[PDB]
RNA sequence: GCAGUCAAGCGUUCAUAGCGACAUUGCUUUUUGAUUGAUGUCGGCUCUUCCUAUCAUACCGAAGCAGAAUUCGGUAAGCGUUGGAUUGUUCACCCACUAAUAGGGAAGCUGGACCGUCGUGAGACAGGUUAGUUUACCCUACUGAU
RNA sequence: UUCAUCUAGACAGCCGGACGGUGGCCAUGGAAGUCGGAAUCCGCUAAGGAGUGUGUAACAACUCACCGGCCGAAUGAACUA
């Protein structure tokens, strides 16, 4: 319709600091900072308190107003981040040839590793993005889990790790095999 | 142009409008118009059985529930009309599901008998836990190790995806039965209650909360007075 | 014999397989044609583009014809098999259909390529063409169930196992939980599955073992229900036109808890009906569940049963329980020494 | 592997852990893939797509309708029959003749040519043409024995005539 | 019967 | 295709003044799976280039797709796409060979007509006139060279 | 443009209810709303199909049809250009 102005909240926490200048976002919180480079857009930023901030859009068709609910939740995975975390728990499950999964350290750089999917003498390499931390279940069968501050890091890397174990040629009725991701929640799980 | 295609159901039964909700105005009118005392009672989570013991615990009482907004629109909500005086004040008490009791018949009576009544159903999210459970490390099996596991038959392969996936359980199937690596506590004594640890409780299906049903305050046709008596 | 018909090409519907032909003669073949042509060349445009059209019609309707088992010159076990499965009139109607539907697709393409022969313009020729085409959908269309029908066949019969009647094999039978399903996994890596409750398996179960260096076959049967049966549902005539058609010693399985819930006077009188079914075949009965009682410590009344088949010439008795790895053994020796035997005899004929 | 061995692997080790996932936001972005197909396709499958879809509309529309009406409840080139050369592919001996009493069609065989409205040479030649009138054989068996032809057949490649 | 079945094996 | 059947809709608004999308009898036709090729003025080889409507090779999607093999489909023209027989040269087709032996566009030797006669329920005359013109040492393209 | 619903609460979401004869009737080894064929009934209801689909050998479980609480404000459908 042409609306002359529309506008989305962007709700502050009490440990985290937000700063924007022409449309670069950095957002510092307890668990580290997080930057954005939002200049594809075209909002308005402002602040009444250091609690709410507000993007709007002026005199903006379809497609302006559906970028700017985009920028408002983006900002907000980038405060939940940076005070809570994201952690991608994935499982490898197997029939016959089980799936060995390590960390490497190739070329001076972190590397899932994987041997032995479906017998294949092929070594799978998966670079670890910056910013997530590999770990290994503990008293939990085949669960690697990934952590970070950066959910576009975090559920890439996921991704990549399970498109690497694609089932090729065969009946994905019958073979299994693969590792996928099992659960996806915060770092933080008080209740 | 770009807008979510509403699903379409084809199914006998059809919203009923303004009627319904006229019909149901003019079902109140007559009954406060041909009884003596109308209890306002709140029944939140009651299952149809319940509701249906209770209605027939009286014939010639009458059970009445519906819209909140309708009920105190039919009873008054303004001192520029009303069907009786001072209604308002107990039309403001009302707070969640309504349930309206038309009678003749003992003010202690029903209040011993709302006493009395109770029923163990399912547990409730964000309620007391009465009893803990927790998932064996063995094969699962479908009541959750209470009754005589020998006598049961394990959880059938059609619920592993679904507890896999919304009840957050580590999960497997083994030649079929369901199992697990170790054993999972849900919930401890008086402990708030998650959408997903009620959803599990009831999904093994032990009825173990306490539920009752409580009044908040009733009225007379005869002193036209409201009082509060608070009946859990 | 094929023992086998895995190999049958997919069959497709009647439009998905009017879509292939049709789309194949649009793209394998040429599509521009102008008026201001040669009109001996515009005849000669459509008419490749009829002859085309037959070729794939008739070329896919022979893949069908030529994949499906004969069931009439068939082994006769594997006939019956055929017969309870999917009814054999309905089976062979439906492959007439095809083959009148190759030969009308045949006569209407020669058909018209012989009008096409006088084409007088691009209009004409063109008209030709479409009816040609559209006759061809037509009959096609009225091929729409036989093609359903023979694609649900198709998949069956390719999941169907792969028994040999001129094998030695080991046929084994009773009621449904007897032990039937725990008997094959033990002396063979059969993959059956056991529950408590009537034809759990409603398909015949095939095994392999070897004895003294020859390969033996071990058949499970869905189990078998005692009544008149001069009507019956397939599942159980499956098992009953196996124990017909294959040479085996049937080794029949006996329970005295019951569990299965039919009494063992009822497993007695089946046994007694199916008698005479049996002809120049060594049979013996197993009991399981016989670690609770066994004939030797049984009540007389059951003892008088047990008499009346050892009156029963000239089959053999013996109890045995699944765990015993040395006891299935056994009785597997016997099944396959009295085979041999046979076999002996037959070698002295 | 026999019988229903994929269903009895199923049953027994299941399906892969993200199918029904997988499956779902399959059928969820089916929706914007219709749209993109709609936009996209060119050419013959475009022309097939957009024929589906319609033929797919009618369909759910008249079943909405249905389930709501339930709840409320020199050589001469043209087709011939035998100097004046004729071939042979282009007689016709028999036709498809429909009764307009009772609705019905019957597979009718040519005997004579009657009424020709080209010419009455074409009467003499026995040539067939739209709007003629010939002699069936009801021999096979109220009931006529002429018939008007109402269509070309050296078109259709035909004879279809309605019995008068 | 079954022994008519069993002579038309 | 013929006649229909009702209509999604339409027809100067008009339901059977009238039309009409999409969907439903019968055809070579009898059932149980029996016996029931055209092309003569075109065709060869070589050989260039282009199209994709892809036969093979590459990567994907689906299908009782277990495995193996296959079917249908998507992107895709980068790269290829035989030797011989054949009762008229050809293509259908056969023998084999091969990963496959896809279909097309552009596209130099070569293996007539008319005039005239006795006659006509009926044959012949061999009378007469007329035409058949594209088979490098120059310019330019290309390939090399000053 | 025309239909509609709506602060005696609209659209979207969460959470509840989704009942009783009854596992209706016939053939089936079994078929309980959901492999099959026939009317699809009666009561209590705010409201609940002799059932919209997945799902089990049959069950069960979920689900949607429908009604309620939650917060607050316009929303949906069919056509025309
Ligand atoms: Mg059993």
């Amino acid at each position: 319709m042409k609306y002359i102005q529309t506008e989305q909240q962007i709700e502050v926490p009490e440990g985290v600091t937000v700063s924007i200048k022409s449309r670069i976002v950095k957002v510092v919180g307890p668990r580290g900072t997080l930057t954005k480079n939002l200049k594809h857009i075209d909002v308005t930023f402002t602040k009444v308190n250091n609690q709410l901030i507000k993007v709007a859009v002026h005199n903006g068709g379809r497609k302006h107003v559906a970028a700017l609910r985009t920028v408002k939740s983006l900002v907000d995975n980038m405060i939940t981040g940076v005070t809570k975390g994201y952690k991608y728990k994935m499982r490898y499950v197997y029939a016959h040839f089980p799936i060995n999964v390590n960390i490497v350290e190739k070329d001076g750089a972190k590397f899932i590793e994987v041997r032995n999917f479906l017998g294949d003498k092929k070594i799978r390499n998966v670079p670890v993005r910056d910013g997530v931390t590999i770990e290994f279940s503990t008293n939990v069968k085949d669960e690697i889990v990934l952590s970070g501050n950066s959910v576009e890091d975090v559920s890439q890397n996921a991704a990549d790790l399970q498109q690497i174990c694609r089932v090729r040629n065969k009946d994905i009725r019958k073979f299994l095999d693969g590792i996928y991701v099992s659960h996806k929640g915060f770092i933080t799980e008080d209740l | 142009r770009s807008k979510r295609s509403k699903l379409v159901t084809l199914a006998q039964t059809d919203k009923k409008g303004r009627e319904n909700k006229e019909r149901i105005f003019d079902e109140v009118r007559e009954a406060l118009d041909t009884y003596r005392y109308v209890w306002v009672l709140h029944l939140d989570d009651v299952r149809t059985p319940v509701l249906q013991e209770i209605r027939t615990s009286w014939a010639g009482s009458k059970l009445i529930m519906g819209k909140r907004k309708v009920l105190q629109k039919a009873l008054g909500e303004k001192r520029e009309e009303e069907y009786k005086e001072n209604l308002y004040q107990l039309s403001k008490l009302c707070s969640g599901v309504t349930g309206l009791l038309f009678t003749d018949e003992d003010v202690n009576t029903v209040k011993e008998y709302f006493k009395s009544y109770v029923r163990s159903d399912y547990s409730r999210p964000n309620t007391k836990a009465p009893l803990t459970f927790t998932i064996p490390e063995g094969i699962v099996y479908s009541r959750g190790g209470q009754i005589p596991a020998e006598e049961d038959v394990p959880m059938i392969h059609s619920l592993e995806p679904t507890m896999r996936n919304k009840f957050e359980i580590p999960t497997k199937i083994k030649a079929g039965k369901i199992t697990i690596d170790s054993p999972y506590l849900v919930c401890t004594e008086g402990e708030k209650l998650d959408v997903r640890q009620a959803l599990i409780l009831k999904q093994f299906g032990i009825a173990a909360s306490e539920f009752k049903v409580k009044v908040s305050a009733y009225y007379d046709n005869d002193s036209s007075t409201v009082e509060s008596t608070n009946i859990n | 014999m094929q023992l086998s018909w895995k190999d049958i090409p997919t069959v497709a519907p009647a439009n998905d397989l009017l879509d292939i032909v049709l789309n194949r003669t649009q793209r394998k073949t040429p599509t521009v044609i102008r008026p201001g042509f040669k009109i001996t060349r515009i005849r000669a445009f459509y008419m490749r583009k009829v002859k085309y059209t037959g070729e794939g019609f008739v070329e896919k309707f022979e893949d069908i014809l030529k994949g499906f088992p004969n069931i009439n010159d068939v082994h006769p076990f594997h006939r019956d098999l055929m017969d309870t499965l999917y009814e054999k009139n309905h089976y062979k109607i439906s492959l007439a259909a095809i083959s009148r539907a190759k030969s009308l697709v045949e006569q209407v393409a020669r058909d018209y390529v012989r009008l096409l022969k006088f084409g007088q313009s691009l209009f004409q020729c063109k008209q030709l063409k479409r009816a040609a085409l559209g006759r061809m959908a037509t009959i096609v269309k009225k091929l729409r169930d036989p093609l359903a029908y023979l694609e649900q066949v198709r998949q069956h019969i390719g999941r169907l196992p792969s028994i040999d009647p001129n094998t030695r094999t080991l046929l084994i039978c009773g009621y449904p939980n007897v032990g039937k399903s725990s008997f094959l996994r033990c002396i063979t890596k059969s993959d059956v599955d056991v529950q408590p409750y009537a034809f759990t398996t409603k398909s015949l179960y095939v095994g392999h073992f070897d004895y003294k260096y020859l390969r033996f076959q071990a058949i499970d049967t869905p189990g078998i229900l005692d009544r008149p049966t001069e009507e019956m549902n397939n599942i159980e005539m499956q098992s009953i036109y196996a124990i017909a058609h294959l040479r085996s010693c049937v080794l029949y399985f006996m329970d005295l808890s019951e569990q299965c819930g039919f009494t063992i006077e009822a497993q007695v009188k089946l046994f007694h009906s199916i008698k005479p079914l049996f002809a120049n075949k060594s049979v013996m009965v197993v009991i399981n569940k016989t670690d609770i009682i066994r004939p030797e410590d049984l009540d007389e009344e059951r003892a008088q049963l047990l008499e009346s088949v050892k009156e029963v010439p000239g089959v053999e008795i013996m109890t045995s329980s699944c765990q015993l790895e040395e006891n299935v053994m056994e009785v597997r020796n016997k099944a396959c020494e009295k085979l041999l035997a046979s076999r002996i005899e037959n070698k002295l004929k | 592997p026999q019988n229903d061995y994929i269903e009895r692997h199923i049953k027994q080790h299941g399906k892969r852990l993200d199918h029904e996932e997988r499956k779902r936001k399959r059928e969820a972005r089916e929706s914007h893939k219709i749209s993109e197909r709609a936009q996209k396709l060119t050419g013959w499958k475009g022309k097939q797509f957009a024929k589906k879809r319609y033929a797919e509309k009618v369909s759910m529309r008249k079943k909405i309708k249905a389930h709501e009406q339930s709840k409320v409840k020199r050589m001469i080139t043209k087709h011939t029959f035998v100097r004046i050369i004729r071939p042979s592919a282009l007689r016709q001996k028999k036709a498809n003749v429909t009764h307009p009493e009772l609705g019905v069609t019957v597979f009718l065989p040519i005997l004579a040519v009657k009424k020709n409205p080209q010419s009455p040479m074409y009467t003499q030649l026995g040539v067939l043409t739209k709007g003629t009138i010939i002699e069936v054989n009801v021999s096979e068996l109220v009931w006529g024995k002429y018939a008007q032809v109402t269509n070309e057949p050296d078109r259709d490649g035909c004879v279809n005539a309605v019995l008068l | 019967n079954l022994e008519d079945l069993v002579k038309a094996t």
